[PDB]
């Protein structure tokens, strides 16, 4: 029906997409490494079986030339899943 | 049936069919850490009493906004070369050196406001902060065009944690850096977009 | 015998696996998990860059795109 | 078509090379399984073929993912 | 579905990354099914350039890399 | 007005209360 749909659900509460809905059910923090070689750090609010994203508080963070650590923020974020390549649930990061 | 396929159509179909037999997500479970990532903090809090007023800085903001709008009548109208940091300082910040006037700003680059906002922020790191300084800063900024590279909002931002970092240093609210100092962090926080380092109080 | 790439991916979940990217990472752990479009999710991973240890990143979803092949380990 | 390339090198049980499309630096090299209409390889006894340093990486079974593949031929 | 999202968010000014890395701020004039976005009032900003001013750009879904949001934007409210 | 800014500066400084 369209209540097949609710497999999906199910689909993403265990598949490799929970690693996603973690962050929105308990607004917890991920990291992903993108494609532009640099890492989000941010809250998940929704997402699509793509990983197509929509992200809050992100951190983008990188470095460049002895290499120096960059940073820039980025309030409410919607991320294309092609850019993503993989992501971490429960991250470590540290001042 | 018990015979094997002769065609690619007749084996996909056959693959297919087995491809929906299985199931279609699959979990294991283990039985039984990890490197970190380095990153820049913040924006260093302001002491008790310090913090502007969410009512000044949404002031000024707006006031910064109408400030860049005057930056493109001048703009319309038109050195040290571009890379040589020292002559920048120099001829900004000098012994004095040049203030930032319309007449000189508005023929700066994007790269070039960019690149002696670096040259002053490596000033700032090592020297005192004076209001000809906040001048250059102030000004600059409102030189920068937007949006912003990414690398110049880590500058900026950049430029906003040496602001509340030497915030901290300073003894009575009479410091006449504080409200410079409070200031450009209020512009990086609020006018550019990085909240994440803004003084909500 | 023909194995083919579904069930040999379903095949592989539980164990140890080398998943090697488009753009020359690759990473190791323990399949945990697997969906239809054959995205991944590992556990203990460990990041190869040129070959090197690179990092110890725990839990890991990769997306499917990127990968470019995937094999066992003992 | 691709695909009716590979299903023969299927029946023989052919051993076959692969060029990728992100990668020069690299073949792949294997004999062929199983693959389905995505054209993701299923590849026995597999080896990363270096080019210039003219080395070889024993992989094992390996799915190879078919949006990777720039071109297929027999070894 | 998140497509839908996207497609509520016409007269929305944002900026994007493409994939090439130039940051394109605009004001959202249509978003269709496959993410492809049509904007007007536009400023492109180059890593080896100065800016550029245009009327109107149109973009293809898959030269994005992402899109940075209004931060007044009300998400749960569109998240339906 | 030339030193538009330096003024505009001074005046956001000196705002301060």
């Amino acid at each position: 029906p369209e209540e097949l749909q609710k497999r999906e659900e199910e689909e993403f509460n265990t598949g490799p997409l929970s690693v996603l809905t973690q962050s929105v059910k308990n607004n917890t923090q991920v990291l992903i490494n993108c494609r532009n070689n640099k890492k989000l750090l941010g809250r998940v609010k929704a997402f699509d079986r793509h990983c197509n994203m929509v992200l809050e508080n992100v951190k983008e963070m990188w470095t460049e030339v002895k290499p120096v650590n960059k940073d820039r923020y980025i309030s409410k974020m919607f991320l294309r899943g092609d850019s993503v390549i993989v992501v971490l649930r429960n991250p470590l990061i540290a001042g | 049936p018990s015979v094997p396929p002769r065609t690619p159509q007749e084996y996909l179909r056959r693959v297919q069919i087995e491809a929906a037999q299985c199931p279609d997500v699959v979990v294991a479970q283990i039985d039984p850490k990890q490197s970190v990532n380095i990153s820049l903090s913040g924006c260093q809090p302001a002491p008790e009493g310090y913090s502007p007023t969410l009512q000044w800085q949404q002031q000024q903001v707006a006031q910064f906004s109408t400030v860049r709008q005057n930056v493109n009548k001048h703009r319309s109208h038109w050195m040290p070369k571009s890379e040589d940091e020292e002559g920048w300082k120099k001829f900004c910040l000098g012994e004095i050196g040049f203030p930032p006037l319309l007449s000189i700003v508005s023929r700066m680059n994007q790269a070039t406001v960019t690149s002696v906002l670096e040259y002053l922020s490596n000033w700032f790191g090592e020297r005192d902060f004076t209001p000809e300084l906040g001048r250059w800063l102030y000004a600059l900024l409102a030189c920068l065009e937007k949006p912003l590279l990414p690398e110049a909002h880590s500058l900026i931002r950049q430029l906003a944690r040496r602001c509340s970092e030497v915030r901290l240093l300073v003894d009575s609210k009479d410091d006449e850096r504080v409200p410079a100092l409070n200031l450009l962090i209020c512009l990086v926080s609020r006018y550019f977009d990085q909240r994440d380092l803004a003084d909500e109080p | 015998l023909p194995l083919n790439p579904k069930p040999f991916l379903n095949g592989l979940t539980g164990k140890p696996v080398m998943v090697k990217l488009k753009w020359g990472m690759e990473y190791k752990g323990y399949l945990v998990s697997v969906d239809g479009y054959m995205n991944m999710q590992l556990a203990n991973t460990e990041e190869y860059i040129d070959g090197a240890l690179s990092g110890h990143l725990g839990e890991v979803l990769i997306r499917c795109n990127n990968v470019l092949y995937i094999r066992g380990v003992e | 078509q691709p695909i009716n390339l590979i299903f023969r090198y299927l029946q023989n049980r052919s051993r076959i090379q692969v060029w990728l499309y992100e990668q020069v630096n690299m073949r792949i090299e294997g004999c062929i399984i199983g693959f389905d209409e995505y054209m993701n390889l299923v590849l026995d006894d597999a080896e990363e073929i270096h080019s210039k340093t003219k080395s070889r990486k024993q992989l094992g079974r390996i799915m190879l993912k078919g949006d990777n593949i720039t071109l297929l031929q027999s070894v | 579905k998140l497509v839908r999202f996207l497609m509520k968010l016409s007269h929305e000014t944002v900026t994007i990354e493409l994939k090439n890395g130039t940051q394109v701020h605009g004001t959202i004039t249509g978003v269709d099914v496959s993410m492809n976005t049509h904007l007007k009032a536009v400023k492109m900003t180059l890593k080896n350039r100065e800016p550029v001013q245009l009327e109107t750009l149109s973009i293809r879904g898959n030269n994005i890399r992402y899109f940075i949001l209004p931060d007044s934007l009300p998400l749960d409210t569109l998240l339906v | 007005d030339d030193t538009a800014l330096i003024k505009a500066y001074d005046k956001a400084v000196a705002s301060f209360k």
